[PDB]
Protein backbone atom coordinates (compact mmCIF):
# COMPACT_ATOMS: atom_id res chain seq x y z
CA UNK A 1 0.00 0.00 0.00
CA UNK A 2 2.80 2.66 0.48
CA UNK A 3 2.03 3.61 3.31
CA UNK A 4 2.64 1.71 7.36
CA UNK A 5 2.47 3.43 10.47
CA UNK A 6 3.89 3.78 13.98
CA UNK A 7 1.21 3.16 16.60
CA UNK A 8 3.30 4.60 19.40
CA UNK A 9 5.41 7.26 18.21
CA UNK A 10 8.14 9.62 20.93
CA UNK A 11 7.05 13.04 21.34
CA UNK A 12 8.81 15.97 20.89
CA UNK A 13 12.19 13.85 19.83
CA UNK A 14 12.87 14.13 16.34
CA UNK A 15 13.38 11.29 14.10
CA UNK A 16 15.10 10.44 10.26
CA UNK A 17 12.87 8.69 8.35
CA UNK A 18 14.27 6.64 5.00
CA UNK A 19 12.11 4.51 3.14
CA UNK A 20 13.50 1.46 0.85
CA UNK A 21 12.12 0.38 -2.28
CA UNK A 22 13.76 -3.44 -2.23
CA UNK A 23 13.78 -5.16 -5.66
CA UNK A 24 14.23 -8.62 -6.21
CA UNK A 25 15.52 -10.57 -8.88
CA UNK A 26 15.82 -14.60 -9.94
CA UNK A 27 19.52 -14.63 -8.82
CA UNK A 28 19.33 -11.79 -6.09
CA UNK A 29 17.72 -8.61 -5.21
CA UNK A 30 18.92 -4.91 -4.81
CA UNK A 31 17.23 -1.88 -2.87
CA UNK A 32 17.43 1.53 -4.34
CA UNK A 33 16.10 4.19 -1.19
CA UNK A 34 14.48 7.38 -1.05
CA UNK A 35 16.14 10.62 0.48
CA UNK A 36 16.44 11.27 3.93
CA UNK A 37 13.30 13.60 5.46
CA UNK A 38 13.13 13.90 9.26
CA UNK A 39 9.97 15.12 11.23
CA UNK A 40 8.04 15.31 14.64
CA UNK A 41 4.83 15.39 15.69
CA UNK A 42 3.88 18.73 17.77
CA UNK A 43 1.12 20.51 18.46
CA UNK A 44 0.94 21.86 14.88
CA UNK A 45 -1.77 19.69 11.97
CA UNK A 46 -2.29 16.40 13.43
CA UNK A 47 -5.10 14.55 12.12
CA UNK A 48 -7.83 12.01 11.89
CA UNK A 49 -7.82 12.65 15.79
CA UNK A 50 -11.10 11.28 17.02
CA UNK A 51 -10.03 9.02 20.44
CA UNK A 52 -10.25 11.53 22.62
CA UNK A 53 -12.76 9.22 25.37
CA UNK A 54 -12.80 10.26 28.49
CA UNK A 55 -12.31 7.48 31.00
CA UNK A 56 -12.02 9.77 34.67
CA UNK A 57 -7.99 9.30 34.67
CA UNK A 58 -6.51 11.55 31.78
CA UNK A 59 -3.29 10.81 31.26
CA UNK A 60 -1.65 13.37 29.37
CA UNK A 61 1.71 14.52 27.97
CA UNK A 62 0.61 18.14 29.44
CA UNK A 63 -1.12 16.95 32.38
CA UNK A 64 -2.24 13.85 34.14
CA UNK A 65 -5.62 14.11 36.16
CA UNK A 66 -8.58 12.15 37.40
CA UNK A 67 -11.95 13.46 36.52
CA UNK A 68 -15.55 12.63 37.34
CA UNK B 1 30.56 -53.53 -41.13
CA UNK B 2 29.81 -55.69 -44.82
CA UNK B 3 32.28 -56.36 -47.62
CA UNK B 4 29.82 -56.37 -50.73
CA UNK B 5 30.49 -58.48 -53.95
CA UNK B 6 28.85 -57.13 -57.45
CA UNK B 7 28.43 -59.48 -60.30
CA UNK B 8 26.70 -60.11 -63.66
CA UNK B 9 25.73 -63.49 -65.34
CA UNK B 10 24.63 -64.98 -68.35
CA UNK B 11 22.72 -68.29 -69.51
CA UNK B 12 26.49 -69.14 -70.58
CA UNK B 13 26.98 -69.37 -66.79
CA UNK B 14 24.77 -71.92 -64.80
CA UNK B 15 23.68 -71.64 -61.06
CA UNK B 16 26.03 -74.52 -60.25
CA UNK B 17 29.38 -72.06 -61.69
CA UNK B 18 27.43 -69.09 -60.33
CA UNK B 19 27.76 -71.12 -56.82
CA UNK B 20 31.53 -71.08 -57.86
CA UNK B 21 32.41 -68.29 -58.69
CA UNK B 22 34.41 -68.93 -61.30
CA UNK B 23 34.31 -67.50 -64.89
CA UNK B 24 31.86 -64.80 -63.94
CA UNK B 25 33.18 -61.50 -63.16
CA UNK B 26 33.67 -60.36 -60.05
CA UNK B 27 33.79 -56.73 -58.55
CA UNK B 28 36.65 -55.10 -56.53
CA UNK B 29 36.42 -55.52 -52.93
CA UNK B 30 34.54 -52.28 -50.77
CA UNK B 31 33.46 -52.95 -47.39
CA UNK B 32 30.31 -50.86 -45.92
CA UNK B 33 28.83 -49.75 -42.74
CA UNK B 34 25.74 -49.88 -41.06
CA UNK B 35 24.82 -46.88 -39.26
CA UNK B 36 23.97 -47.65 -35.43
CA UNK B 37 20.53 -47.52 -34.32
CA UNK B 38 19.81 -44.34 -31.88
CA UNK B 39 20.95 -45.48 -28.76
CA UNK B 40 20.03 -43.21 -25.27
CA UNK B 41 23.33 -41.86 -23.40
CA UNK B 42 21.50 -39.79 -20.67
CA UNK B 43 18.44 -38.41 -19.48
CA UNK B 44 17.81 -36.01 -16.74
CA UNK B 45 15.69 -33.19 -15.91
CA UNK B 46 17.27 -29.81 -14.60
CA UNK B 47 16.54 -26.18 -14.34
CA UNK B 48 17.68 -23.03 -12.17
CA UNK B 49 17.39 -23.62 -8.54
CA UNK B 50 13.43 -22.19 -8.21
CA UNK B 51 13.52 -18.74 -6.29
CA UNK B 52 10.30 -17.93 -6.69
CA UNK B 53 7.10 -18.35 -9.13
CA UNK B 54 6.59 -20.47 -12.28
CA UNK B 55 9.76 -21.43 -13.88
CA UNK B 56 10.93 -23.89 -16.75
CA UNK B 57 11.74 -27.46 -16.00
CA UNK B 58 13.94 -28.45 -19.20
CA UNK B 59 14.56 -32.02 -19.99
CA UNK B 60 17.71 -33.11 -20.72
CA UNK B 61 17.69 -36.53 -23.01
CA UNK B 62 20.71 -37.45 -24.60
CA UNK B 63 21.29 -39.75 -27.82
CA UNK B 64 23.86 -41.26 -29.36
CA UNK B 65 22.97 -43.14 -32.53
CA UNK B 66 22.67 -41.73 -35.92
CA UNK B 67 19.60 -41.28 -38.44
CA UNK B 68 17.70 -38.32 -40.21
CA UNK B 69 14.28 -38.64 -38.78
Amino acid sequence: AQSATIISFPWKVEHKFKVSSIAWGPDAQDVTDSAVQTFILNESTPLDNSFVNETGIEVNYAYIKGKI
Amino acid sequence: TYEVQGAFYDSIIDSELLNAQIGINLSDKQTFKMKSAPRITGARCESEPVDVGVGAPIVYIDTTGEADY
